[PDB]
């Protein structure tokens, strides 16, 4: 149809402005302007290994975000799946409940020592 | 719908032929990023919202986002990696590449040799795959559930600092 | 109007490619790259198989297989971590030990 | 000469005065930020570049495109000059699916929300490599700590999304915001309303989550290596979020651009002019918590009451659906 | 270990000594070549082993200032992190040594008081008041009442000032940045007062040997009615506005806490002290300046 | 399809361990106790056991467009059951010596025993998959427990990248089948076609690359060198639980797979597979012939015997006793690895030389010399019934290279395991109930091998009741 075409590239004509305004905003930035020469310009700000609770953190992240694009999926088609889908999802929230539960019990999730 | 599958295919083979040929793991990562948002515009050309839309929201947004913060975890600044570069010796990926080339020749001889009468790129809405993921693949869901319980909890035990 | 057998033919240099990013690699990191890049592979093959035959088999199994690779990502990934804080160096010629 | 053409260089012409709107009152809600901050700490901010202030984002904009832009040389340069166009160019194209009014939206994209999703994971790229590129340790465990906040609220900002999900039974923003026609959505998802908000607030790098803020005394902050119009770079893209958050709650939570007597497109800059005062409240009011509190909030508080939403969601819907 | 702790330890005699010349006249005029600016960042340079760090191969090495973005002066702390855990860290000071005792050899006795005014930057008259005390025993001057009322009313003023800014620098801290506005405001109206009556804001410089500089002028009891009545309430706001949020109690409470014990092993007074429950305040243990005439 | 009580009566193993894996999770959550955890494990692997009882009470059922039980399911479902309730028995007197957390071991055995009885009931291509990935994901779990451990390690190591390589294989082969065929229904493989162009050549490829991944978890040749590495660096409770369970679940699920698919009896396929099995046997015999360790020559033992299954698996399509024969197979298989690697276990545990065993533990040199000769085909042990079995097999379907490979292989495999057995009565220079317990299960295990070896009618009858759906 033509409404569609016309949504269609009216989001490529977005995309590509948008593109084109951040690169040509920085492209402006770096044209103008004098420059500068100095000795400790090119020394980094320090005014004059970390642990692994990130790692844990961001892998925590990955595993729950899965299950919650699973919840997503699930989302949109709640009525059509009628009662039993609805028990399945909560199968699916105990077990991630009992999960982060037993994360927080056993300070996986407790950052402090 | 033929010209977004075909860049997306051709950048994404570029992309990750860039990542195999890349001594800088944050250069290479963002070249795989770039790869992912190519294979999930494949997947938009194709009809697959869901695929397409999941693969940036955590095949490119969550999976990788872990990568990087391993590669900050590390500090890699070339490091028994580019001193001596021995990938990009010949006598080291020339038997690898050739085996991998007649791998690719035997599997697109057995692919062009069916049959096909094209892909119409009828979008495949995500109620239809929540509506068969909840109905006839239950199991799978509950399951998988414990696969990534499974692969939490290893990680849990292994990746530790005591 | 897209051929099945272009997709698949697509997914096929994404598999090899995968295949010499786990061969030819001596950094396991690089070698875990290599593995995203078959399990990505695979998945965009599944994922294109079903948008051929128009049913949401190949999606539920790319959402399978995309739930494999943030397991298998995690699980490799954890082992680096210790292999680099218990060893200081990611070699895995070095990490030859055990043999014959 | 033909309607078809003419149709379509008018959706094309609608889009592009949708985006330089959106771009113009990024810069504006800079202006807003100094003004509303002056007006709630009993002060008039900036008052003298033209009148009342209005000139003063003009004067900005021309001192940080003539200021001297430099690229560290220890620093990677592609990385360095990437961020700061993911950090804009995410939050922009996560306003790109709202619908502002009936006949005026860019995409009716059939998924909306979840674009919106994997640009905020655009974000927390944005972020990563800007905290990587700079070549510095300070900005590295700064930008690592803004990383694992964020990762930590968007685990659980689709979750909150989830329940006006169920409630609209699809992902289109049409749906959302005819859904909301007879009772507004504010008032059923309640919990998502508030879980929302927070992890709105804290993926978009705001008070009380900015990090460069959190901890100016320790010197690591990510932003610390960005000057130029890389820094206004930066700010326009929070800025931008902001924007592109009020709209999103607007049209998910709040009814978009329903009205019993005014034009829908002035109901609809209302209420997301309300969301941006709102954002200027909980700035100026909210102390910021600690770091490890933050992931205790995070993780043990609001991912299960997102998750408990969703399930009671589900239950009253299903239960009221004979 | 014994190191310089006030100066680096690139330096040549020791100041307080009688024969040191006290003046940067006397020194030559300060160059600062590249050689010299790179002798001198190499001195600022922290390396374990001297300040008895004695660093595992996992402590992540932290250095906070000199420069500070903050109220409080200027200054260095170098942190050693077992992960997120402070493990040992040793302050490092005197980079705002402003060599005040041998300025004070220098100065005569009535020409010293603007450089005690200058010691604690927030007491002012609180500071100008022990060094006149002092010089009044030395002398054997038995100040008049109305002197002592005056310059019990001028500390006080100045304590109110200091506990203002103490407030509003720690809530803006902790992340609340709008009662810093309204205790500078509060400021401002004590900086009227003050200077109504002395003629300066921070550093008055006010306090004489037996008495003071002038005589109150006609109407500062107008403003301090007018403060007096301004404060209560501006007060009651800043507690239910900041300080009773629970966000702020759970950054604050429990945080580098210690006993009676380990604050008088470290020689610790004020607040600091009397949040042990030890009751020891000058102003009570041993009166002075008719301060027992006061409820 | 929906799922009905019966359906749900049909689940009641696998509902049975993910509850308890939830009530051991809980239980670790509330305090870490290890003889708790150890003791709600076994405890829910009984009660799994039982629920075998049940469904077989209930009856054999196709359910979903994924599953389907039957008496095969019951048997297989049954084997991995025991070899976990074994692995947990071996794991607590190793466990007793390790300072780090011992909770997680018994959590990672019933995830990936849950995993087991998923690919023992799989009939769908999503069901073999998912059920191979939940097996995989807690061995290397359980490999590299001991991270600590140089070995552990490493085979922690080549096992994940090993593993995930061939998952990625098998996956690719699924989504080639796929493409060809339309339908992940284990019935619909090749059903498509007819009248001699049964040969697809892309249906052919896609089953390759499946037959590659479970080629590599069977062990199979030239995906066999991983074998000798993991089992070595694996803990021994882990190394009998890989070398029993894994194999015993996709082997029955291969068994499945091959035949109820209408390609299964495919000519080029069954050549491929006569020639893996014919590598496989002379392969997996001909390294163990120099090897001083145990772990490694029973990885090369597990080769070689995987071999001789595969071998009973290429004739199932022309005779009729070959599930019969892989049936019992898998019961001397199972009885005598648990043997082996738990007189194994016995002799590493706790955590902290099988020359001259006899002068200090008697009964655990006679269990292992009795163990030894059972794997070898030695009369009076059920290995001899398996070698029985998988001959007469062989001969009813004139696969006489096969027969032969047979012949040789079990000749060589003489050779190490009588060598390893006299090695045992040289002359060379506890206290818990649970130790007891482990030596009790080694105990019963020899007792049914020479039994099963004496009156072997029992067993034969009770494979023979387990038919699968026609
Ligand atoms: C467009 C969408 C957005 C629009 C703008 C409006 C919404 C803004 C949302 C802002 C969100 C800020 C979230 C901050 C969460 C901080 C949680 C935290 O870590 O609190 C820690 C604190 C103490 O924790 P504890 O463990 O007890 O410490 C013991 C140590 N002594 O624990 C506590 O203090 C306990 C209480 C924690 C916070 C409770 C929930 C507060 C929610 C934000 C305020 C909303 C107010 C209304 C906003 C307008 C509504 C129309
Ligand atoms: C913060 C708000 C950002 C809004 C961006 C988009 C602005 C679009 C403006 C469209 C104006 C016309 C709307 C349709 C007609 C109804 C209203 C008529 C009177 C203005």
């Amino acid at each position: 149809s033509t409404e569609v075409i016309a949504h269609h590239w009216a989001f490529a004509i977005f995309l590509i402005v948008a593109i084109g305004l951040c690169c040509l905003m920085l492209v402006g930035g770096w044209f103008l302007g004098g420059r500068a020469r100095a000795r400790s310009k090119n020394v980094p700000f320090e005014s004059g290994r970390l642990s692994a609770k990130f790692y844990l953190v961001a892998m925590f992240f990955v595993i729950f975000d899965v299950e919650a694009l699973y919840l997503f999926a699930w989302s949109t088609s709640i009525r059509e799946s009628g009662w039993v889908g609805f028990v399945e999802a909560a199968i699916f929230i105990f077990v991630l409940l009992a999960g982060l539960v037993y994360l927080v019990r056993i300070g996986a999730l407790d950052w402090t020592p | 719908m033929e010209f977004a599958f075909y860049i997306c295919g051709l950048i994404a083979i570029l992309a990750t032929l860039r990542v195999i040929t890349h001594t800088n793991p944050v250069h290479a990562l963002l070249y795989l990023i770039i790869s992912l948002l190519a294979i999930s515009g494949v997947f938009f050309s194709l009809g697959a919202y869901f695929a397409g839309a999941l693969e940036i929201i955590v095949y490119a947004g969550a999976i990788m986002v872990l990568f990087v913060f391993v590669v900050m975890m590390l500090n890699l600044g070339g490091s028994e990696i580019e001193q001596e570069r021995q990938w990009l010796k010949p006598q080291v990926w020339i038997g690898p590449a050739i085996l991998s080339a007649i791998m690719l020749v035997v599997i697109v001889y057995a692919i062009l040799g069916v049959n096909d009468q094209g892909i119409d790129g009828t979008p495949i809405s995500a109620k239809a795959v929540g509506i068969t993921l909840f109905g006839p693949y239950v199991l799978a869901v509950e399951l998988a559930s414990m696969l990534l319980l499974a692969g939490l909890v290893v990680a849990f035990h292994v990746g530790r600092e005591e | 109007m897209i051929p099945l057998q272009h997709g698949l033919i697509l997914a096929a240099i994404l598999f090899v490619l995968g295949l010499t990013g786990l061969v030819i690699r001596r950094n396991l990191l690089f070698m875990l790259i290599g593995l995203e890049i078959m399990i990505n592979a695979s998945a965009l093959a599944f994922v294109v198989a079903g948008s051929y035959w128009g049913q949401t088999d190949g999606q539920v199994m790319y959402i399978l297989a995309i739930s494999l690779a943030a397991a298998e990502a995690s699980i490799g990934l954890a082992l680096l971590l210790q292999l680099h804080r218990r060893r200081q160096n990611l070699n895995i010629d070095s990490v030859s030990e055990m043999r014959g | 000469i033909s309607p078809e053409l003419i149709e379509i260089l008018l959706t094309i012409l609608k889009a592009v005065v949708i985006l330089l709107v959106v771009v113009t009152c990024g810069a504006f809600m800079s202006f807003g930020e100094r003004r509303l901050l002056g007006l709630f700490q009993n002060r008039y901010g900036p008052n003298r570049v033209g009148w009342g202030g209005s000139l003063q984002l003009v004067a900005d904009m021309i001192k940080m495109f003539f200021k001297e832009d430099w690229i560290p040389k220890f620093s990677d340069r592609v990385i360095f000059t990437l961020a700061p166009m993911i950090a804009f160019t995410s939050l922009l194209l996560a306003f790109a699916i709202v619908p502002v009014s009936p006949g005026w939206v860019v995409a009716d994209l059939n998924i909306g929300i979840l674009f919106f999703l994997m640009m905020a994971g655009l974000a927390v790229y944005a972020v990563l490599f800007a905290g990587w590129s700079s070549n510095n340790k300070y900005s590295l465990l700064g930008a690592m700590r803004a990383s694992a906040q964020t990762l930590s609220y968007e685990v659980f900002l689709g979750l909150s999304l989830m329940g006006v999900v169920a409630q609209a039974g699809s992902f289109n923003m049409t749906d959302i915001v005819n859904s909301q026609a007879h009772v507004w959505n504010v008032i059923p998802q309640f919990f998502g309303f508030i879980t929302f908000a927070i992890a709105g607030v804290a993926v978009c790098h705001r008070h009380p989550f900015d990090q460069p803020e959190a901890e100016q005394e320790l010197a690591d902050g990510y932003h610390i290596e960005y000057s130029g119009m890389k820094f206004g770079l930066f700010f326009v893209g929070e800025y931008i979020g902001i924007v592109t958050i009020s709209a999103l709650m607007v049209t998910l939570f709040f009814g978009g651009w329903q009205g019993p007597l005014l034009p829908p497109f002035i109901w609809f800059a209302l209420k997301t002019a309300f969301f941006m005062m709102m954002f200027i409240l909980i700035r100026a009011s909210l102390p910021r918590p600690r770091y490890d509190q933050v992931m205790s909030f995070g993780w043990k508080i609001c991912l299960p009451l997102t998750l408990i939403n969703l399930l009671v969601t589900a239950a009253v819907i299903l239960w009221q659906a004979q | 270990n014994l190191r310089r702790i006030m100066m680096p330890q690139t330096w040549k005699g020791h100041p307080l000594r009688k024969d040191y010349p006290a003046r940067a006249t006397e020194f030559s005029p300060f160059e600062l070549t590249k050689a010299k600016q790179d002798l001198e960042m190499e001195a600022l340079t922290f390396k374990p082993e001297e300040w008895g760090m004695k660093r595992n191969e996992d402590f992540m090495f932290l250095n906070l200032g000199p420069n500070h973005p903050s109220a409080h002066g200027a200054f260095r702390i170098v942190l050693q992190l077992d992960g997120e855990e402070i493990v040992d860290c040793v302050p490092d000071i005197g980079y705002h040594h402003r060599g005040a005792e041998k300025m004070g050899e220098r100065q005569s006795w009535h020409s010293y008081i603007p450089y005690t005014d200058r010691i604690e930057y927030l007491g002012g008259c609180v500071n100008e008041m022990p060094y006149v005390l002092a010089v009044e025993k030395l002398a054997g001057i038995t100040v008049p009442d109305r002197v002592n009322v005056i310059r019990v009313m001028l500390s006080e003023l100045f304590r109110i000032n200091s506990h203002l800014l103490y407030i509003s620098t720690f809530i803006q801290d902790v992340g609340a940045m709008t009662p810093v506005f309204f205790a500078f405001t509060d400021r401002q109206k004590i900086y009227d007062l003050v200077e109504a009556i002395t003629g300066f804001r921070m550093h008055p410089a006010w306090f004489r040997i037996g008495g003071v500089a002038h005589d109150l002028p006609r109407g500062w009891d107008r403003l301090l009615r007018e403060f007096l009545d301004w404060m209560p309430k501006r007060l009651a706001s800043y507690e239910k506005a900041a300080l009773q949020n629970t966000i702020l109690k759970g950054r604050s409470q429990g945080v580098a806490a210690y006993g009676a014990k380990e604050a008088l092993e470290w020689g610790t007074t004020g607040a600091g002290l009397r949040a042990t429950g030890i009751d020891f305040d000058v102003r009570k243990a041993r009166p002075y300046s008719g301060y027992e005439n006061f409820d | 399809m929906t799922i009905t009580p019966q359906n749900l009566i049909a689940l009641l193993p696998l509902l049975i361990v993910g509850l308890t894996v939830v009530v051991v999770m809980l239980s670790i959550a509330w305090r870490r106790n290890h003889f708790l955890n150890a003791t709600l494990s076994v405890i829910g692997l009984n009660a799994a056991l039982v629920s075998l009882w049940f469904v077989g009470q209930a009856g054999a059922m196709d359910v979903t467009p994924l599953m389907r039980v039957d008496g095969f399911a019951m048997l297989y479902t049954g084997l991995v059951l025991l070899a976990s309730l074994a692995t947990c028995t071996f794991a607590y007197p190793w466990l007793e010596g390790y300072n780090d957390n011992k909770d997680e071991f018994y959590l990672l055995v019933l995830i990936a025993a849950l995993g087991g009885i998923l690919l023992a009931n799989a009939n769908h291509l999503a069901s073999l998959f998912l059920g191979i990935e939940l097996i995989s994901l807690p061995l290397f779990g359980l490999v590299g427990y001991a991270f600590r451990q140089k070995r552990s390690l490493e085979a922690s190591i080549k096992y994940t990248i090993l593993s995930a390589a061939a998952s990625s294989f098998l996956l690719f082969g699924m989504a080639l089948v796929y493409a060809q065929s339309g339908d992940l229904s284990f019935v619909a493989l090749g059903k498509n076609l007819g009248d001699g162009m049964l040969n697809e050549p892309l249906l052919l490829a896609g089953f390759g690359l499946m037959i590659v991944g479970l080629g590599f978890k069977l062990s199979l040749v030239p995906f066999h060198l991983w074998t000798p590495d993991v089992y070595q660096g694996a803990p021994a409770p882990v190394s009998t639980f890989l070398a029993t369970a894994s194999k015993i679940a996709i082997f029955g699920v291969v068994m499945r797979l091959f035949l109820y698919a209408p390609v299964g009896d495919s000519e080029a396929i069954r050549v491929v597979l006569a020639i893996i099995a014919f590598a496989s046997i002379i392969f997996g015999n001909l390294m163990a012939l120099s090897q001083t360790n145990i772990k490694r020559l029973l990885g090369y033992s597990s080769i070689s015997h995987l071999g001789y299954l595969l071998v009973a698996l290429i004739a199932l399509q022309t005779g009729e006793m070959s599930m019969e024969a892989v049936g019992v197979y898998l019961a001397g298989y199972l009885f005598s690895s648990l043997g082996a690697f738990g007189v194994v276990s016995l002799m590493s545990s706790p955590y902290r030389s099988y020359r001259g065993l006899f002068w200090h533990r008697p009964i655990l040199a006679a269990v292992m010399t009795v163990m030894m000769l059972s794997l070898a085909g030695i009369p009076m042990t059920l290995g001899f019934i398996g070698k029985f079995y998988v001959l007469a097999v062989g001969v009813q379907a004139h696969l006489w290279w096969l027969v032969g490979a047979v012949v040789v292989g079990s000749a060589i495999g003489l050779y190490y395991y009588l060598r390893v057995a006299v090695s045992l009565y040289l002359h060379a220079p506890p206290s818990n109930w649970q130790y007891s317990a482990g030596g009790i299960v080694v105990l019963i295990s020899a007792l049914l091998v020479l039994v099963l070896g004496v009156w072997p009618q029992p067993l034969i009858s009770i494979v023979r009741l387990a038919m699968p759906l026609m």
